[PDB]
DNA sequence: GGGTATTCGCCGTGTACCTCTCCTAGCCC
DNA sequence: GGGCTAGACGGCGAATACCC
RNA sequence: CGGAGAGGUA
């Protein structure tokens, strides 16, 4: 079909790639491919840099490499390894006294690679490292909270790199600094490096009232040495004050470049910042056995300066874009890394004093154990490190774009209050204002804007179109939010004739504020609206009239669709779905020009100019991590010819590139005998007879057979005391067949486990007397089905123990998994939604005859409730309702950008245009207005929505300008008694349904503690009958029922087994005792040497245990 | 609603007697059979399943229903409760 | 000390704990039997004395005792007993009931306003004993055992059973309850009508009270059992009688939005 | 008879000895291999009680015809193993210490 | 409920507790206020009340403010900042535990003046005033 | 009942309401930069003529309504109490209003805009402001609000 | 004397309420010292042992209403009539 | 000696449900 | 190879701090 | 069938 598309706003610039931040910075931390010689001090070369040489014999660090992966990723998926590759490292052992030089290279340990989507495999699992926002080091100045007049000076340096340090101006005049929750005369510190009375006096005398403070004679007597030993009183009282354990620990507090680390970040905002020239990144500098300062006097006279009120200082706002920053996977992990190597370098220096102290060899003084103990932390237990979000390709791409603001070095969530959650003024074109999840994590998560990259320092930056004179150029600059707060923006919609500026008054920003301005005092632009949202976001058609309270949730459900077996692309795109297919890396394309060879279900062969003959195999019915079917399938036919980029395999949830995640559907709006009540929705029967919403998924169940000191399971086919039918799907080897159909019960695979030994009970002993039968030494423990689920086996995969290649946990003979699938069609309880944040459970489906029908006998499908769109203000929707009228009637599709789209009059032409086909054709066969239509002709221009005077075609067609046709109900015959919106939407079907969720339990498993039923679906364990319900049957008065509640249907034991026995023999329950709780609650405070005790009215004791207790 | 809830209410000084009230007379009818009711023949609770009509097996419903016709005594201290359950298991045996 | 069902072992705290009190009263002990210097016996009393409180009160003095290899502190007998997730608020004021379940809501405008539509799988589930109890009663099975063992499997239900639990259920209650229960009209008392599907039909007045929505909002269900729990639901839980709101005494169960309106 | 009142008091060594069926004095818990609790440790068969239902551990006595009895062999009493919830133990301290929640 | 006299035996602290905290969701001074009210906890910026009736008389430096409230045998100076608002006017005679300064009043402090009963009707009256300005109908009972 | 695009009618009212507003912003800025009044009393003088316009707007909104369209679906939709509130069908209809800055003081300029005419990039940044604030004042006063209750309950259980 | 709700709660007679509330060391401490007895009026007590709740059904003024039809009432009366 | 004033340590901050992963390390017989 | 051993915020009450 | 961490729904 026809595809058109408005919008005026024409982009220089095409987006980025989507997932740079994590390709780029991964590879950038690595240097794999880079030849050692040339290899820049960041990432894994720094930290090797920086942990070597380390003297006590000294061991220097020369080079490193990286291997090949022992498995393809492919392979780790199957068995459950890491993708991960082996790292060797040159290391030479000189010998400072005599000059043995010993060099060898030597492995330590692997390190895991990046997809080529940028994500990882870890334990056969699919991770992604979520980048995390914090402050940048540096140097601050803040308000004093209480103490109006005065100001707080901070230097933080990165995080675990060093103490913060606090510096604050008394009352009484002194200055005081505080590290550690240690406050102190700053003035001693700086007596220690090296300043005296003159030098204070005459740099910082042009503010005389602070010197006063300053000035102090005590300090000032005494030399560095006396002064610094005081200090390490001051620090660390009860060690003694010995020289050398003063001068260390100093060192180590400020002066050590291992252990104080400032940012190169940090570093660049100081320089910035105070104006000066900073030789490495640390405080001060242990030279000549004395200490010389580097940054203390700048801050010192910057926050005098301050203070007193001079021109051109300020404070500085923590939540301005310019004072935080993005670390990427490859400073987390290069981090992580550096920790591990710190650990490995003290247990090198350990073995440099031990055992044989001539015979050493590096292969003999490294252990590589703590440097992969550290990395395997990190990429396992991380609280960054999370199990990717892979329901549809759109889902995986926003989560490799999020950005945090919890973790390791971050807030918590009690300690995150309004600030840190609000939206700063230099969010914009960052940072998405809409997207981020609802919730208790409102504010703390959030996503990176479209256009936006971050740079190699860590700041988020935003590209601007230079604007000199009054004509608009076309380079670029990419800006960060400081260098920002300094022009004057014009906004990206503003009038333009060729290259110049054609309004004689722009809207614009100064340092956020919006302002009316000339054009000559235009120096910079946006480039388009596409750069303040995010990806998600981005795909939102007519957001210009949506709440933001709605397109959060609009967002959000877009990542929770699932790819239906005939999705298809929008009827109104936003121009941004090929894009996001191209850059999931989930379709398939052409590497360069040729013509196809071979196209099969399994792979294409393509041909190209070069001769080459290439095949790419195509994933096909794979599981992803949530459960759904991902699948490529074939778009081309043999012969075809094909150029650089071509589609070649359609991914899953795709349509010729374009991102498919729902359905058209010919909705009508109104409501429907109450089955739209609250946001339900009514689905015509037509739509599960043409397979629309049916989404493949796949669940996946295993066994294990381990070795059990009574004898080692078995699977075998021989399972006692089971009848042919129930071993009828079973192969010889005890595993289902493949395509053999399972249902709740059957057996997936069978398994014996040797008989614990029991005593059989005397009505046992009778029972196997009078039947005549010897109980199996082997009892079953198969596989079955769990309740609810079943559908066809596709896979089965078997690991033993003594087959090459493959490792288990210690115990374990051998593994067997097997995947089931199903095809799920809608029913009432799945969950419908549209992009504009409309959602609801189906209510009711209806047969095909009792649908309201437009007069030429199609009938709508789905059926929304108007009282919805007053409250919410998502009007949306209803332009979406009309375009997608506009064009089911002409047959075409629809571009309209954001902010910069379809407006009303040309939709009213679309309309028109569609009228005359859907009019005229119904004129040249025969047919007037119907009297059904002049009835309602008549009750609308009684209503006003038409003209009077008019032919009943000239009101029909002023109807239909406004997106109303007359409709027909399915049941009586008769005209709904008002026009009604009728129109093409776009409806994803969620990832909640309700087969999923129904779970009932009358008796199950009980905790062994409490003696409480278990608790999930997974354990069939029972509903939870909280406090608040506890308060609620209190205020109803209804003790039986609670009382019950709490001993019958709970951890009373003889109590519920009476209870069931009575029940099932016909007579009422008994009357219950005291719970097991209360005897457990009991017996934890007698542990504590608290004696509690039960007694009557008379106050005498009485025994609730039944004298098991008592001696 | 229940039917006659209205004029339940209106024959105790608490609702909670007459729930309690309600609840024993269910137990006494479940315990002795249903022969011991109160009834007439012809305006037992009737129960509709596929055969046809049946009596009903939920004895609130009869206890409900007893208690709106008006024939039953209940207060405190009425009489001593083993005496009441001894002439109660005599009069009609299980 | 449990075995988990991947063979490893899973130990309370407790245990560690009470082993490392009693390692150092034995060496505490030895020590006392050979007289060593007062300093010996005296770092061993303190530690004696350390461990102690670490027992009774992990973390309440100086650094938590913690694992080697690990930083979280080990689970005294106070945190057992205090705290959100102590024995008292989690075990003692509220349980997890047997006779329970839980299911998607949809509105469902033909029910009266005592009734709520229930599935029919949650219905043979939840009232299995009883429904076992008439199966003995008619000849659809001989004994309880062979009627437990024909529920058992899906693929062995024939439609005697439907007809059965429909005979079951003549009269009795169910209890509905919507997560948070911020009033005391967030439990009410429903009439079971068995419908075809696996969602909760639920009357439109009622969502009010609830302030239950239909954009995926889910229920549980309870099942009171004896005579005494069946009149307490019927005649004060029950939703056709309460009708007014204890807070203001305006009435709760009114109109909304598509009967107002067309109203 | 009927639960009236509950009240809460400090325990006495004496109280103490006498909740006691026997002194804990070896910190092992159970034995590793055959999954057996070890002896006089914290998972004690002859203090705490059986781990079956009427049945010693060396396995002299295995029915309900013996119940109170103590096994010679092994000195375990055969009673139902739900005693092995109540039963509680006791270590005797060379010197005394002092209850923390009196003290912080 | 049911708009009729009370059954004996009803739980009705709980219903109480429920029928105030429900709607507490809604409330955007508000919550806090309903907090610091049921609490009873000294207010931040306090009025000052007279704690003894009499007439009263603002003596007002340019640089001090100062009130005096004064009896036939008793007189009571406070000492007020200079921007507090006032609500009383020269030679008007006062109420013990009457406001003087525009603000929430110290609970305590009214309870030793005016006694009981006035510290629960003004308890009363302040917790529903949010509940009023919220649109919520509530009863005074719970 | 339904809804269109069409049903949201914009009144005539409107335009001259601005243009009567921008004509005494004007004049307040002129009497500003001749130092009649400092800072404060302009800023105080531009916030009361947004509102008072604001609240004009919307009674013309109302009275258009009441007069030529007495069955549209907002109008009653609203009247009936069926869903919606006077101020979601002026920000439909009228105009958005003002929005407050994150620190709490107000923006000098205000939203002219309405959904049914389509906002501005730069309206919406601003709008999300007031947005993630009531979300986080809400996602903020649960937790408050079942501590209150839990309090009060165990208080007077008895 | 005015307190708040959390002091007037933690303040109270039984110490089961108070030590299921908050400061459950304090409270414990408190009571075992004093010896404290709890008489089990409130309602958390008696759901904590597992009883009837002395409110609704459970109240002492309608737990104890008999039921008798008037044939096993009159009965009864010549029973005791000839005793 | 007493009558405040600060501060320092402890306790506390919603309910219900679903999915997944992960639960010590080193050395020596 | 397994077994053994080693970047809140409030309130509340006691303890100084300090001033007269 | 015990605890931590993460994400999500209402
Ligand atoms: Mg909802
Ligand atoms: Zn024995």
């Amino acid at each position: 079909m026809e595809i058109k598309r408005f919008g005026r706003i024409r982009e220089v610039i095409p987006l980025p790639p989507l997932t740079e931040i994590q390709v780029e910075s991964y590879r950038r931390a690595l240097q794999a491919d880079v030849p050692p010689e040339k290899r820049e001090n960041v990432g894994i070369q720094a930290a090797f840099r920086e942990t070597f040489p380390i003297e006590e014999l000294v061991l220097d660090f020369l080079e490193y490499r990286l291997g090949e992966p022992p498995f393809p990723q492919d392979e780790c998926r199957e068995k459950d390894l890491t993708y991960q590759a082996p790292l060797y490292a040159r290391l030479q052992l000189i010998h400072k006294d005599t000059g043995l030089i010993k060099e060898d290279e030597v492995f330590l340990g692997h390190i895991p690679l990046m997809t080529e989507d940028g994500s990882f495999i870890i334990n056969g699992a699919d991770r992604v490292i979520v980048s995390q926002i914090h402050r940048s080091p540096g140097v601050y100045f803040t308000p004093d909270p209480a103490r109006p007049g005065r100001y707080i000076a901070s230097i933080i340096p990165l995080p675990k790199r060093g103490p913060w340090i606090d510096l604050e101006v008394e009352p009484n005049g002194v200055v005081s600094m505080k590290v550690n929750k240690r406050k102190f005369p700053l003035v001693l510190l700086l007596r220690v490096l090296g300043y005296d009375q003159e030098t204070l006096a005459r740099e910082l005398g042009a503010y005389g009232e602070l010197v006063q403070g300053l000035m102090d004679e005590s300090v000032f007597a005494m030399r560095p040495e006396e002064a610094l030993i005081r200090l390490f009183t001051l620090l660390r009282p009860g060690d003694p004050p010995k020289r050398d354990k003063a001068v260390a620990y100093v060192y180590g507090l400020i002066a050590d470049p291992r252990r104080y680390d400032l940012g190169e970040a940090g570093r660049y905002k100081a320089e910035e910042k105070l104006g000066i020239r900073l030789s490495g990144r640390t405080l001060a500098r242990f030279e000549d056995g004395e200490f010389k300062d580097e940054v203390f006097l700048p801050t010192l006279r910057y926050l005098f300066a301050l203070t007193a009120g001079v021109p051109g200082h300020e404070v500085d706002d923590i939540d301005h874009l310019g004072n935080r920053r993005i670390r990427t996977v490859g400073e987390l992990m290069t981090d992580q890394f550096r920790v591990g190597l710190a650990r490995l370098a003290r247990g090198v220096r350990e073995r440099m004093l031990m055992g044989s102290e001539d015979s050493l060899t590096p292969a003999k003084l490294v252990n590589s154990r703590p440097l992969e103990a550290a990395i395997r932390e990190f990429f396992s237990r991380s609280q960054l490190s999370q199990f990717k979000d892979e329901t549809n390709p759109l889902s995986s791409l926003r989560h490799k774009r999020r950005i945090s603001a919890l973790g390791p070095g971050g807030l918590t969530r009690e300690r995150a209050g309004f600030d840190v959650r609000d939206v700063h003024r230099t969010h914009y074109g960052r940072i998405c204002p809409v997207e981020t999840p609802e919730g208790a994590n409102i504010g703390l998560i959030t996503s990176l804007a479209a256009y936006a990259r971050v740079d190699e320092l860590g700041f988020i930056r935003t590209p601007y179109r230079r604007v000199v004179g009054g004509v608009v150029t076309d380079e670029v600059v990419y800006m960060t939010a400081t260098e920002e707060d300094r022009y004057t923006i014009a906004q990206a919609n503003t009038p333009l004739e060729g290259n110049r500026i054609a309004a004689e008054r722009v809207v614009a920003r100064r340092k956020g504020e919006p302002v009316i301005v000339s054009p000559e005092e235009v120096e910079f632009m946006d480039v388009s609206p596409k750069q303040v949202f995010s990806v998600n976001t981005n795909l939102i058609p007519f957001l210009e009239h949506d709440d933001a309270n709605r397109a959060l949730m609009g967002s959000n459900m877009q990542t929770q669709a699932v790819p239906l077996i005939r999705a298809q692309a929008p009827v109104v795109m936003t121009g941004l779905e090929e894009r996001v297919v191209r850059d999931s890396l989930a379709a398939l394309y052409a590497e360069e020009d040729g013509e196809v060879a071979k196209v099969d279900g399994n792979r294409i062969v393509v041909r190209y100019e070069d001769g080459r003959l290439v095949e790419y195999p195509l994933r096909r019915f794979y599981r992803s991590n949530q459960g759904t079917a991902l699948d490529q399938r074939p778009r081309v036919v043999v012969g075809q010819r094909v150029r650089k980029g071509d589609l070649l395999a359609d991914g899953p949830a795709s349509e010729n590139g374009f991102l498919a995640l729902g359905q058209n559907v010919l909705v009508a709006i109104m409501p429907f005998d109450g089955y739209n009540f609250e946001d339900a929705i009514v689905i015509s029967e037509e739509l599960l007879k043409r397979d629309f919403y049916t989404s493949i998924h796949i669940e996946r169940y295993e066994i294990e057979a381990r070795d059990t000191k009574l004898g080692p399971e078995r699977i075998t086919r021989d399972i006692p005391h089971l009848s042919e039918a129930a071993l009828r799907d079973l192969d010889e080897e005890g595993v289902v067949r493949i395509g053999a159909e399972v249902k709740p019960g059957d057996i997936l695979v069978g398994r014996t486990s040797f008989k614990g030994e029991s005593e059989p009970t005397p009505e046992e002993r009778l029972l196997r007397s009078i039947f005549g039968e010897k109980a199996r030494d082997v009892k079953d423990t198969s596989l079955r089905v769990p309740p609810g689920e079943g559908g066809i086996v596709v896979r089965t995969v078997r690991l033993r123990r003594g087959d090459p290649g493959v490792e288990l946990k210690p115990g374990v003979r051998e593994v067997v998994r097997v995947y089931v699938a199903q095809k799920r069609k809608l029913q009432v309880g799945d969950k419908l939604a549209n992009r504009h944040g409309n959602k609801g459970v189906v209510a009711k489906i209806l047969p095909v005859e009792d649908m309201p029908h437009l007069p030429d006998g199609t009938p709508v499908d789905v059926i929304l409730n108007p009282l919805g769109v007053p409250s919410r203000m998502n009007l949306g929707q209803i332009l979406e309702t009309h375009l997608g009228l506009a064009g089911y009637f002409l047959g075409q599709r629809y571009i309209s950008p954001i902010f910069d789209g379809a407006k009303e009059p040309e939709i009213k032409e679309l309309l028109a245009q569609a009228f005359e086909v859907y009019f005229g054709k119904r004129k040249g066969e025969g047919f007037g207005v119907d009297k059904r239509e002049v009835e309602v002709l008549r009750r609308a221009e009684k209503l006003g929505l038409v003209t009077p005077g008019k032919t009943p075609e000239e009101q029909l067609k002023e109807l239909f300008l406004q997106g109303k046709v007359v409709l027909y109900d399915g049941r009586t015959g008769e005209p709904i008694e008002g026009p009604i919106v009728v129109g093409q939407m776009f409806i994803m079907k969620l990832y909640h349904m309700v087969e999923d969720k129904m779970h009932a339990r009358s008796t199950g498993p009980y905790s062994l503690i409490t003696q409480q039923p278990l608790g999930g679906k997974a354990q069939f364990g029972g509903q939870r009958f909280g406090e608040m319900e506890v308060w609620a049957l209190e205020a109803y008065g209804a003790a039986h029922t609670l009382q019950e509640m709490l001993t019958l249907k709970s951890d009373d034991i003889e109590g519920r087994n009476a209870a069931y026995e009575a029940i099932i023999k016909g007579e009422d329950v008994p009357e219950p005792s005291v719970p097991e709780s209360f005897r457990v609650l009991v017996k934890e405070l007698q542990a504590l040497a608290l004696d509690v005790q039960t007694l009557d009215e008379k106050d005498n004791p009485v025994d609730i245990f039944e004298g098991l207790a008592s001696k | 609603a229940e039917p006659g809830i209205d004029k339940l209410f209106g024959m105790v000084d608490s609702k909670y007697r007459l729930t309690v009230v309600v609840a024993k007379r269910a137990q006494q009818l479940l315990r002795h059979g249903f022969k011991n009711t109160v009834l007439e023949p012809e305006e037992r609770p009737k129960m509709q399943t596929l055969e046809g009509l049946f009596d009903d097996p939920n004895a609130v419903t009869w206890a409900m229903k007893e208690l709106l016709t008006g024939r039953l005594v209940f207060g405190e201290n009425l009489v001593p409760e083993d005496r009441l359950q001894k002439e109660m298991e005599r009069l009609y045996p299980v | 000390m449990v075995q988990v069902d991947g063979g490893r072992f899973a130990t309370s705290d407790l245990n560690d704990l009470y082993r490392r009190l009693i390692n150092r009263n034995n060496r505490l002990k030895k020590l006392l039997a050979q007289g060593a210097p007062e300093i010996i016996i005296r770092n061993e009393k303190r530690m004696l004395q350390e461990a102690v409180d670490a027992l009774l009160d992990n973390g309440r003095r100086g650094a938590p005792v913690t694992n080697p290899g690990s930083d979280r502190p080990l689970r005294s007998l106070t945190d057992i007993l205090s705290g959100k997730q102590g024995r008292f608020r989690q075990n003692l004021l509220g349980k997890r009931v047997d006779y329970s379940g839980r299911s998607v809501i949809v509105v469902g405008p033909q029910l009266k306003l005592h009734q709520c539509g229930l599935p029919k799988r949650m219905a043979l589930e939840l009232f299995k004993p009883f429904l076992l109890k008439k199966m003995e009663e008619k000849g659809i099975a001989p004994n309880v055992k062979a009627a437990r063992r024909m529920l058992e499997r899906q693929r062995d239900i024939k439609d005697e059973v439907w007809d059965a639990l429909e005979e079951v259920i003549h009269g009795k209650v169910v209890l509905l309850n919507r997560a948070p229960t911020l009033h005391r009209l967030g439990i009410q008392a429903f009439q079971p009508v068995l419908v075809e599907g696996q969602s909760i039909q639920l009357h439109p007045l009622v969502c009010e009270a609830f302030n239950a929505d239909f954009d995926g909002d889910q229920m549980a269900v309870h099942v009171p059992l004896s005579s005494f729990a069946q009149a307490e639901a019927r005649i004060q839980m029950l939703s056709a009688h309460n009708l007014l709101s204890p807070a203001s005494g305006e009435p709760l169960a009114k109109p909304s939005r598509d009967i107002i309106l067309g109203l | 008879k009927e639960v009236r009142k509950v009240r809460i008091a400090l325990a006495s060594p004496e109280k103490i000895r006498s909740w006691s069926y026997g002194e804990v004095e070896k910190p092992e818990t159970i034995n590793y291999r055959t999954l057996k609790p070890e002896r006089d440790g914290l998972f004690d068969e002859r203090i705490f009680g059986p781990i079956k239902d009427y049945e010693c551990a060396c396995g002299k006595y295995k029915r309900q015809r013996f119940e109170g009895k103590v096994c010679e062999r092994c000195g375990v009493e055969v009673t139902k193993s739900i005693v092995r919830r109540y039963r509680m133990g006791h270590i005797e301290l060379a010197t005394p210490a002092a209850h923390i929640w009196f003290v912080k | 409920s049911m708009a009729r006299p009370v059954s004996i035996g009803e739980a009705v602290g709980i219903v109480a507790a429920q029928s105030i905290g429900e709607p507490g969701t809604q409330l955007t001074q508000g919550l806090p206020r309903v907090i610091e009210l049921f609490e009873a906890r000294r207010p931040k910026a306090k009025a000052v009340i007279s704690e003894i009736d009499g007439v009263v008389r603002i003596e007002e430096t340019e640089e001090k403010l100062s009130v005096f409230v004064e009896s036939e045998g008793f007189s009571k100076e406070y000492k007020l900042p200079k921007e507090a608002r006032l609500l009383v006017k020269d030679g008007d005679y006062v109420e013990a535990g009457q406001p003087l300064t525009r603000g929430a009043i110290d609970p305590h402090q009214l309870l030793e003046a005016k006694g009981p009963e006035a510290v629960e009707r003004y308890l009363v009256e302040e917790i529903q005033k949010v509940y009023r300005a919220q649109g919520v109908k509530l009863h005074d009972k719970h | 009942i339904t809804i269109g695009i069409d049903d949201a009618v914009i009144p005539e009212e409107k335009k001259q309401y601005l243009e009567e507003a921008d004509r005494k912003l004007l004049q307040i800025e002129q009497a500003y930069e001749m130092g009649f009044l400092t800072d404060r009393e302009r800023y105080d003088q531009i916030l009361q003529l947004w509102t008072e316009t604001t609240e004009k707007v919307t009674q013309a909104v109302f009275k258009n309504f009441e007069e030529n369209y007495p069955f549209n679906p907002l109008y009653v939709m609203a009247q009936s109490g069926a869903r919606g509130n006077p101020q979601q069908i002026r920000q439909l209809c009228g105009l958005r209003g003002l929005m407050q800055k994150p620190s709490g003081e107000t923006f000098e300029v205000p939203v002219r805009s309405s959904f049914r005419e389509g906002l501005t990039v730069l309206e919406y940044f601003i709008s999300s402001h007031g947005a993630r604030k009531g979300g986080a004042d809400t996602a903020l006063r649960t937790a408050d609000s079942g501590y209150l209750t839990r309090k009060l309950v165990d208080v007077t259980h008895e | 004397l005015l307190m708040g709700v959390t002091k007037s709660a933690l303040s109270t007679k039984s110490w089961l309420s108070a030590a299921s509330f908050q400061n459950t060391t304090h409270v414990l401490t408190e009571a075992a010292i004093a010896g404290k007895k709890d008489e089990l009026i409130g309602l958390k007590e008696n759901v904590i042992l597992g009883r009837l709740i002395p409110a609704g059904t459970g109240s002492d003024f309608v737990r104890f209403t008999q039921v008798v039809d008037q044939k096993t009432l009159k009965a009864i009366e010549e029973a005791r009539k000839e005793a």
